[PDB]
């Protein structure tokens, strides 16, 4: 275990004897993480990095039907809860009974707006975030029933209704603009084959304006580089085949700098704390940058590993992000939630599976039963689900209006 | 008549006489619900009634007061927020009182997206940015890194052209936490939108300032990223003195940022037809191995890629 090596203690923060809110909060975190790392030593057992699959499964399978009122704050993110859960079950190789799947399909039908797109619950106005989640969920299920839920003509209209003259998209009518919208739109439009020639005109250029002095990408031009927004920006460009619109090298240096030398996990922004959900948003950028640089015929690219410490990330997730009761989380001390379960699992999968053309190479830390189903770095749903959905929707012509 | 959702004497809407005329509309989750939330009685009561007034599109003062409750129950419900803005214009509500309201709820939920977007809509409507910089500074006093607060601050500044005192605000916050990357970002936002970095005196002032910050806190990555970000533009090799000046901190202020920075200056020298290419290449390749094997192993795959890439190019 890379994290448990003696020389690893040298990776502890060096505050230069100048404490500030930033160094103090970081130190508190490393302190808590170190206690977790050493728990084995102090208890005299052999470290067993085990992914609590059955614990995670009961939690997920149960959350898929009902949730406590603690979830009232997510009453407008119901298609997200479906996606997060269905995708977590998918990474854990757990199946979706044809009856559950049909129930999910019917629920999303209620969340779908007569104007295209999906709202965060039955009867809510449509928004791009739950539209992305609803579509990804229906693709994970992958039945004709599921695919048919989506009204493609109204979806294209909806996308057109959010499109801005500058290339950006609103998240919803009368709503805000940020890089998430470009990705939500490019993800649902591509999967469903509704991309018209002008739908994403200026979009690649707008996203390129979000890349700042740091190498990363901010929510809108001028903003601090952020891990969640950077994934959306790059993943959207990959879909649009315009990754070249970015300075891929400065982006590569920025994301690799986000992995925490001590904790092994990824931080969302420079000088902020480690967070398990960034195992996906940040580490997920490496496969995408691999694909892009390779498309440019980069000769120096690895043929077995992503450009981050796959081992250390798997260790942070396995040792520090699981809730014994099932479910995954931000960092030790945090409470579990379906969002973090989905992205901690999503990032683990990315950390375990490498691939580049004909090259395939796994790295599964701990017990071999830890290996998860692979995840598509652009859509974050199983690669099979991606091929299966796109091939299906390619049987339908792009809505002509 | 605002009966606080938290008032000890708060009464369910179904028990309120001034609402007895309207029938609450329950949520349609289907016969076989998935991800079904077991709502509290209060939540369920307010939303079933919100559904009622929304379905009938009742633009009343009572409906207006109710959206306030639905928002407090779930501030992320954007559908409620929409209807609330619909009622703000229909009923011709005082938008300044609404600014008071949005100020309160943002203080409570500063990381909520809806609350900030709403405040922006109000500022647009009123074409009044007079309270903004001060309000945002109060939020940043509680969390100097709040992303929405910084985003709103950038919008107000660019939109209403309030650039004059921002660099000063930046210096203040940098004093409080020189490691606050949001502030290093704001510094760049102000400068590039005002003087630019082409002005040699500005560039000189910025590089010098940054270098003094690196001297004080050598392991602070933000100052390192900023130094790189503002020079990387024209090319690091374009600044011959810089390699020397950092090569001098090699013993005193020698973090893995300085090492990485040297490999960065080398990469650009090699690309820009530098003297001693065989020599420079070796140093840069040496540093990549030291970094990969010893100094910055978490990034070993990256630094190796760099080494390989540097060879394939400048062999
Ligand atoms: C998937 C939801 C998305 C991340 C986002 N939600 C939030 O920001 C909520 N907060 C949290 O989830 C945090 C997680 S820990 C901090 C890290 C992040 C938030 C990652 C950022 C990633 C982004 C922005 C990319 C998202 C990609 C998309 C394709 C959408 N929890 C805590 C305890 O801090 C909110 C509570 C702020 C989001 O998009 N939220 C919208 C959409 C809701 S669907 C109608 C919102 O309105 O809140
Ligand atoms: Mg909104
Ligand atoms: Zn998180």
């Amino acid at each position: 275990l890379y994290s448990l090596r003696p020389e690893h203690a040298r990776e502890r923060l060096q505050d230069d004897s100048v404490e500030t809110v930033t160094s103090i909060e970081q130190a508190k975190v490393e302190e808590k993480i170190q206690e977790v790392f050493s728990s084995y030593k102090f208890n005299h057992l052999v470290p067993r990095l085990v992914l609590q699959r059955e614990k995670h499964f009961h939690y997920l399978k149960r959350g898929l039907r009902q949730l406590t009122d603690a979830y009232e704050c997510l009453d407008a993110s119901r298609p997200w809860l479906c996606y997060w859960i269905l995708h977590s079950l998918e990474l854990l190789d757990e199946p979706i009974p044809q009856i559950v799947a049909t129930d999910v399909c019917q629920f999303l039908e209620l969340c779908q707006s007569p104007d295209g797109g999906f709202g965060g619950g039955p009867g809510q106005y449509p928004h791009l975030a739950p539209t992305y989640a609803a579509v990804n969920a229906l693709c994970i299920i992958g039945t004709e029933e599921a695919y048919n839920v989506i009204n493609r003509e109204k979806l294209l209209q909806y996308l057109y209704s959010l499109k801005q003259p500058d290339g950006s998209f609103l998240m919803h009518v009368g709503g805000e603009v940020d890089v998430r919208s470009a990705y939500c739109a490019a993800s649902v439009a591509s999967l469903t084959n509704i991309i018209t020639p002008d739908l994403f005109e200026g979009t690649a250029e707008w996203i390129a304006r979000c890349q700042n002095w740091e190498g990363g990408i901010g929510g809108v031009p001028g903003m601090e580089a952020h891990g969640g927004y950077t994934f959306c920006g790059l993943a959207a460009l990959v879909i649009l085949k315009k990754e070249r619109s970015l300075n891929l090298k400065s982006l590569l240096q920025w994301v690799t700098s986000r992995q925490m030398r001590f904790e092994g996990g990824f931080q969302g922004r420079c000088n902020k704390l480690v967070d398990g959900c960034y195992s996906f948003w940040q580490a997920g950028l490496l496969p995408l940058l691999h694909r892009a640089l390779h498309a440019q015929g980069d000769p120096a690219l690895s043929m077995s590993h992503w450009m981050f410490h796959q081992q250390a990330l798997q260790e942070y997730i396995l040792m520090c992000c699981q809730c014994p009761a099932g479910g995954l989380l931000d960092k030790p001390g945090k409470s579990r939630d379906f969002y973090h379960t989905c992205y901690c699992l999503s990032g683990l999968s990315i950390a375990q599976h490498f691939g580049s053309g004909a090259m395939l190479h796994d790295v599964v830390m701990g017990v071999p039963e830890n290996v998860l189903q692979p995840t598509h770095p652009v859509y974050n749903i199983g690669p099979d689900k991606v091929i299966q959905a796109t091939t299906h929707f390619l049987q339908k012509p792009v809505p002509g209006f | 008549g605002f009966l606080s959702l938290d008032s000890p004497t708060y009464v369910l809407y179904r028990d309120r006489a001034e609402w007895a005329d309207i029938d609450p509309v329950p949520q349609n989750d289907g016969p076989s619900p998935v991800v079904q939330i077991i709502y509290s009685e209060k939540f369920r009561d307010v939303y079933d009634y919100f559904r009622a007034v929304l379905q009938r599109d009742e633009r009343s003062e009572r409906a207006f007061k109710l959206t306030r409750d639905a928002i407090e129950l779930n501030a992320a419900n954007y559908t409620v927020w929409h209807f609330r803005r619909v009622l703000l214009r229909s009923l011709q509500k005082d938008l300044q009182e609404e600014m008071n309201y949005i100020t309160a709820i943002i203080e409570e939920q500063p990381k909520n997206y809806q609350v900030w977007h709403h405040r922006r809509v109000l500022v647009e409507w009123l074409k009044d940015p007079s309270q903004e910089l001060e309000f945002i500074a109060d939020i940043l006093n509680q969390d100097a890194k709040n992303y929405h607060a910084w985003q709103h601050r950038q919008w107000v500044i660019q939109e209403f052209r309030l650039w004059d005192n921002e660099l000063q605000y930046v210096d203040q916050l940098l004093k409080e936490d020189v490691r606050n990357n949001s502030v290093w970002n704001q510094r760049h936002f102000v400068i590039s939108n005002t003087t630019g970095y082409s002005d040699r005196a500005v560039l000189e002032r910025e590089v010098q300032y940054t270098l003094e910050m690196i001297k004080l806190v050598p392991h602070n990555e933000s100052a390192w990223n900023y130094l790189k970000g503002i020079l990387q533009d024209r090319g690091l090799s374009r600044y011959p003195n810089l390699l020397n000046q950092l090569l001098d901190l090699q013993p005193s202020h020698s973090s893995p940022y300085l090492i990485a920075f040297l490999v960065d200056i080398y990469e650009d020298m090699l690309e820009n037809q530098c003297d001693n290419k065989e020599d420079i290449l070796n140093k840069a390749l040496e540093l990549c191995e030291i970094l990969a094997k010893e100094k910055d192993t978490i990034r070993k795959e990256y630094w190796r890629y760099i080494g390989r890439s540097l060879q394939s190019k400048h062999s």
